[PDB]
């Protein structure tokens, strides 16, 4: 319906068709089509917030040529 | 006693930093007294956890699971910044230290318009290696003109096509504090880039502004991760003071004093340090 950007890994940027109803699961499942990277390990920030898994892109105001960030988690104790 | 500290070392190394960050802790002993008269529980133990580490600091200077630390700082900023519109419906602390706004650009290489998206930002993702490099490499890869092509093409409106189309960020409006988020991790399966960015002293982003700017930045916190996997490991944070002038080397339950030259020759990229630099904090000079 509408196209966003994904800033990946390296950079890179990718693009990807969405819903405003998607959800983040759903859209992390399109970010490992294109990627490679499993959703449990994907984190996603948009406008400095991190968007919740069971959200919808509209719960968050996610337009087109809207962009993500996606990081990962580096774990310390 | 304190064998126990390691275990949060990530919530440490963020509060490490928080607590040296510039304004920080004037604006939440400012709230605390906000909701002190007002009769929530974040800001009260902020307060308390500041007042022990005074006392502590006081005493030195006078009588000598596991978790992502930018994900903890993220949690802690945004839970003060919800108290503070809710106490607003002073109250700026965060959008003040540590809010920015970016001005997203794409030119369609069909019809060569313009569209414009505006986003905030609390930090500033960037690679770490391409797929010796500095920092200034890694803020051209977020910043500079990227060009999307082949299957990711862009969807241009005036063209009602595909087309291949260039991306650029620019710097609007500035925080007080830059964090770099370093991306030390890579995908082919998962594993950890060892190897750090030439990170300056000092950054000025006029090279991805929208304005002309004069505003330098100087580095004054590190956040390090030490481990060869990206699923466990251990945070140590440095902080400048700004004594005024050394780096504080915090190590779970010890504290090290040290010079600038010898923490900026310690995060060199030729000496293949084992703490791995994940944060970088820059304040406005
Ligand atoms: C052992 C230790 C470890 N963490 C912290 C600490 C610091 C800030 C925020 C939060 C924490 C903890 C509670 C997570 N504090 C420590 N020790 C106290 C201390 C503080 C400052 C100095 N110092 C020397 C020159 N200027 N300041 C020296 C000693
Ligand atoms: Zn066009």
């Amino acid at each position: 319906s509408m196209q966003i950007f994904v800033k990946t890994l390296t950079g890179k940027t990718i693009t990807l068709e969405v819903e405003p109803s998607d959800t983040i699961e759903n859209v992390k499942a399109k970010i490992q089509d294109k990627e490679g990277i499993p959703p449990d390990q994907q984190r996603l920030i948009f406008a400095g917030k991190q968007l919740e898994d069971g959200r919808t892109l509209s719960d968050y105001n996610i337009q087109k040529e809207s962009t993500l960030h996606l990081v990962l988690r580096l774990r310390g104790g | 006693g304190l064998n126990n500290l390691g275990n949060t070392s990530y919530l440490n190394s963020i509060l490490q930093v928080l607590y040296f960050c510039p304004g920080f802790k004037s604006g939440v002993k400012h709230l605390f007294n906000i909701i002190s008269r007002k009769k929530y529980e974040l800001i009260c133990s902020l307060q308390s956890l500041i007042i022990s580490v005074e006392q502590l600091q006081a005493s030195f200077l006078l009588n000598p699971l596991q978790h992502d630390a930018q994900e903890v700082l993220q949690c802690i900023l945004g839970n003060i910044q919800e108290t503070c519109q809710l106490l607003k419906k002073g109250f700026e602390l965060v959008e003040k230290l540590f809010q920015g706004q970016l001005v997203l650009r794409t030119r369609c290489l069909e019809c060569e318009s313009l569209t414009e998206r505006r986003e905030d930002f609390q930090d500033i993702s960037v690679p770490v290696q391409e797929d010796m490099k500095t920092l200034r490499w890694a803020i051209s890869q977020f910043a500079s003109v990227e060009r999307i092509v082949g299957e990711d093409k862009y969807f241009c409106e005036n063209c009602h096509h595909y087309t291949e189309a260039e991306r650029s960020l620019l710097f609007d409006k500035m925080p007080e504090v830059i964090t770099i988020h370093l991306k030390c991790f890579a995908a082919s399966g998962l594993s950890k880039i060892n190897t750090p960015l030439l990170t300056p002293l000092k950054l000025s982003l006029e090279e991805w502004s929208t304005k002309p700017t004069n505003d330098s930045y100087g580095l004054f916190a590190v956040v390090m991760h030490s481990g060869i996997t990206i699923s466990s490991g251990h945070y140590t944070a440095s902080v400048k003071v700004t004594y005024e002038g050394k780096w504080l080397l915090f190590d779970d339950s010890e504290v090290k004093v040290t010079e600038e030259k010898d923490f900026l020759n310690s995060l060199s990229p030729s000496t293949s340090p084992t703490s791995t630099p994940y944060l970088l904090f820059y304040k406005k000079l």
